[PDB]
């Protein structure tokens, strides 16, 4: 017995928490954690030194922004604790972690250690009463309603398609790459650096992630766009300086379809849809294509749901209907899926108790892991 | 503030405009389907 | 039980006096109400002393371990 | 051993000084060593060979005057031993150099032997309980009580620009150029040599500056009074003479403003300043354009605000909004600041103990130089 | 037409140009604009008044020194036009820019505005026949003789690391960061502005670049030196004064192997090529670790090589065979490989020809580069 439960979506890139049953995350923050670079001189500074959320992003400038998840892993476990610590402050939740019970979203295809050392940490050094790790597509489609249909996420540092079938989540067809948001903004800060202009500050690299959410759009003719002069706008810097794109805003997202520009034999979005499709029970395609539900925040860009329907039509055999959906909710998809789950009652028989986890252990979650 | 302390030393500027400054001024759509028959 | 003593700051009277006008009528105290007192280095030097000795006060509990 | 520390402002053009606490130095006598030139025959005539501020400003004609200190740099040892002998002494604070901590401030980027020698003076010839030596910008945020600002000071040898960012500084971004009211003066005693008036003596050299203080502005365009070669306004000298001047009192102080005048390529003072913004974080450049504290007894000349605010306009990227604050104790804003901080306790763990310069020496100073 | 080619070696501190075939660059000399400060007076003194070459370089004081290309980015294009055409003079080529193909060098990962206006200006005003601009690590490797290897070079402006494996350049193995020997000259006259001896003039910069070349070591052990005292070694200048550099003469150019020296977030020569290794494939960094050219200017401190393989040694992973070759004139690696390859027979297809410019444009460059 709790309170209730918290919902804390994890993000390579942005975090988003609140208790279950709320209707919208009401804490949304980036996942990273920024520590001051230059010299504390002057007495009466900004005190302390690690600096996570609103304050991290108002002083943007002292600090040196780093991310601890990367792909969804996680590189660095103490800047981890200080962001769920974070998320347990008073600026955040005001609540204490032992009173509440979590539902983690988490990444496919990710290793034991993922789950094994956050649940240490969760049970240990928070101690909370139950923990329950999870999928994200599964929780996207329980936010939408519908139940059968895959999922095409890309949020900030994974992306992957997993074919849900009325709550199996099929294990043998998720296909998973590693090009995401965050790798977009960085393939698009190496070509604005082509382009002329130099970003390579640790907290500059996130005025890229700006320019990369309000410049960019995703051309529907990959190659019939690159052959011609675009428009070229500019973009104000936070600066006030002038920045004119130009063709890096549309080959900045194309990433997502071709990583050969990053130089990777890695496969588009397209090929993740239709390889997730194909790699299941021939009976379920004509299913599984009608319906196709979008999340995470690489979704976001201009063009994207058209041209994804005109890849997989070209992937997809001939007269068989294609339906891409996609909801105004794709940033807060999982957590409203959290919202919905943990908000039930057979949640209570679907957690891990503390005492099971003080008994068996870590296989105790990779036994009850879904 | 201290006026007479400003009295004593001789830099202190006074009738000169202590602050110069410069003039001032006053999500997708969903369902993207396609059917194929 | 031990029972760590207490310190109730002063604060200049004729400030509370302004501020309690402030608050017969529908309005937040500012500076700005002093009008021409603000100026009195008499004044002004009365509240240093005063904020000196709440820095006192409050040094008296900060800087207590057992 | 330890009550009201001395705050010394130890600038290269007037030592402004006194106990902390104070809300105003006491003692701001100009920083020269007056010796005689004339042989004494008459008895009871003045005693001594060293004349130091009210003494040295009253009987100047009979004087030679020798700055020790040039450019923030010291020269002669014993001339600012023998001023900070005056300062401790009967006429101006009658204390004993052991029982007050000592503020000393200093220019930034002064070279490490200025420091050395300063504290060996401070703990050989007089045996200073507590030393700490500051930077001439961190003071005047104190004495206006801003913690965000660009300190733009013009001191009467060095000036220079240290961006702060809620307290602390971003020292890459210092720029200093050693071009300030020494130099103004000096070039005005050449441009009154090309009016016809010289002046070869020491003593006569501080005419020059009280012609530079009581008859030089700055016009706001560098050609609309260059070609209209205006009125000759008169002043008067202290014999009762007098001097017309013209093209000086504005032509002498251009020279902060372009130092290509003076045959030294550089920056002028507008350009220190925007480089040093320029220089720093991409996101904290409006905040520095909207902070700009002025300093230093350079920037009283008349015009001086609207000046340096179109050059920073013509510099800045439109539309930016540009806010110097200019305050009235701009002589004294660096002292004030002084007497702040050293009337603080964390001053106390600031400072440096003898027998910490004992065991150490100068690389405890070079510790605590921030 | 098809004669002698042009080999022009670009260089952002020193340019180097030569026919192809010569075993050594015959015509070399710095690469800035010098134009006289003073004015001129006597009739019949040096004409021109636009110094470049050894004239600029005898009479350094006389004149101001402007660079025209700042970090491989021609910054100023009117001084690069002037400089090629005095390397088309009667000083150094004494030939027409129209009978010989030119082959220029540029470093990787620049802005495609650069090579747009070098073609533009080869094409335009130099009426060139055939233009093929390329890289420098490939040449290194012709120069060589061998195909496989890493190239790592420190430049003037450029210090970057391209990896080629048997003549397969990977891009986006490519690591380049403008931390290089103009900044290590500039952040020595910081030190030196620390330790007394200001050197601020342009013509005076020239000074501390004689001084950097001549004066200063890599310690193997950084903090161990860094943190110790020095011997305080004696320099003459060309004044025929004497300087006492000290421990600055080290602490110099480690910003090369840590740029956090002047503030700057980005990584050291080691972690370059480190990670410019790593981004390759798995089956390919034993022969990239047992094959590393060295090549650039910056790569000659003493006590350099130690470093490297220091660091690459606590980089790498154990028991992984690590070798450094590099060739004896380092200064005129990349010039005599672009002799070698402009000497051979598929240099004919390898250009692109004055027609080809009229018929696309930059589109053809673009293409051809690569
Ligand atoms: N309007 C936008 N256009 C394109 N990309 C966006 C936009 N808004 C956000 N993003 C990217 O999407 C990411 C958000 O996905 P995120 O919520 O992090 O997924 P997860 O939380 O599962 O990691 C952010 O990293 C951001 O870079
Ligand atoms: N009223 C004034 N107007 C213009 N310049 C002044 C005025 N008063 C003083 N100065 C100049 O400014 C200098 C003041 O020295 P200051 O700026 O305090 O140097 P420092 O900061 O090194 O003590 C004087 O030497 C004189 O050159
Ligand atoms: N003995 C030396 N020690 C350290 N650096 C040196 C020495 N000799 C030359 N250099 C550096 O070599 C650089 C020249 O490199 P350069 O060949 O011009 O590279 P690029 O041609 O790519 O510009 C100069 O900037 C100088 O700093």
């Amino acid at each position: 017995i709790a309170n209730q439960p918290v919902v804390i979506d994890n993000g390579s890139g942005v975090i988003k928490a609140g208790f279950a049953g709320d209707q919208i995350p009401k804490y949304c923050f980036p996942n990273y954690v920024g520590r001051p670079k230059h010299v504390r001189v002057m007495a009466g500074a900004l005190e302390g030194d690690i600096f996570i959320g609103p304050k991290a992003e108002e002083h943007r400038g002292l600090l040196s922004i780093r991310y601890p998840m990367e792909h969804g892993i996680v590189k660095d476990w103490n800047d981890m604790e200080r962001i769920w610590q974070y998320v347990y402050s008073k600026d955040q939740l005001q609540t204490f972690s032992e009173e509440h019970p979590v539902l983690l979203t988490e990444a496919p295809l990710n290793p034991r250690k993922n789950r094994e050392r956050a649940a240490e940490v969760f049970f240990e050094t928070f101690n909370v009463p139950a923990l329950f790790i999870s999928m994200q597509a599964v929780l996207s489609l329980y936010a939408t309603g519908r139940t059968t249909g895959v999922v095409l996420d890309s949020g900030d540092g994974v992306t992957h398609a997993v074919p849900i079938y009325e709550g199996f989540a099929m294990p043998h067809s998720i296909m998973r790459i590693d090009i995401a948001g965050r790798d977009v903004s960085r393939f698009l800060r190496l070509y604005l650096r082509k382009e002329g202009y130099d970003f390579h500050s640790s907290s500059e690299f996130e005025i890229v992630k700006a320019i990369k959410e309000r410049a960019c759009y995703l051309s529907i003719n990959p190659q019939k766009d690159e052959t011609l002069e675009t428009e070229k706008a500019q973009y104000y810097l936070p600066d006030g300086s002038t920045i004119e794109i130009g063709p890096s805003r549309f080959r900045a997202p194309e990433l997502l379809f071709r990583p050969d520009l990053i130089g990777e034999e890695s496969e588009g979005i397209h090929e993740v849809l239709v390889f997730a499709i194909q790699k299941s029970d021939m009976d379920l395609r004509r299913t599984l294509f009608s319906n196709i539900v979008l999340s995470g925040g690489s979704t976001l860009f201009k063009g994207f749901g058209d041209r994804l329907l005109s890849e997989v039509k070209k992937l997809a055999p001939k007269d068989v209907k294609i339906r891409i959906s996609a909801p105004q909710e794709r940033l807060y998809s999982t957590w409203i899926g959290g919202s919905i789950l943990a908000s039930l009652d057979t949640f209570k028989k679907m957690w891990v108790s503390k005492k099971e986890y003080e008994e068996d252990g870590a296989r105790s979650i990779h036994r009850k892991t879904f | 503030m201290a006026d007479p302390k400003y009295a004593d030393l001789p830099g202190i500027a006074r009738n000169e405009p202590d602050v110069y400054e410069t003039s001032d001024l006053p999500l997708t759509s969903t369902s993207v389907e396609h059917i194929i028959v | 039980n031990i029972e760590i003593p207490e310190i109730s700051l002063p604060i200049h009277p004729m400030i509370t006096n302004v501020a309690k006008q402030c608050y017969e009528r529908g309005e937040k105290p500012k500076v700005t109400d002093f009008g021409d007192k603000v100026e009195d280095p008499t004044f002004l030097n009365q509240l240093q002393s005063g904020v000196n000795r709440w820095i006192r006060e409050i040094q008296k509990v900060t800087k207590l371990d057992r």
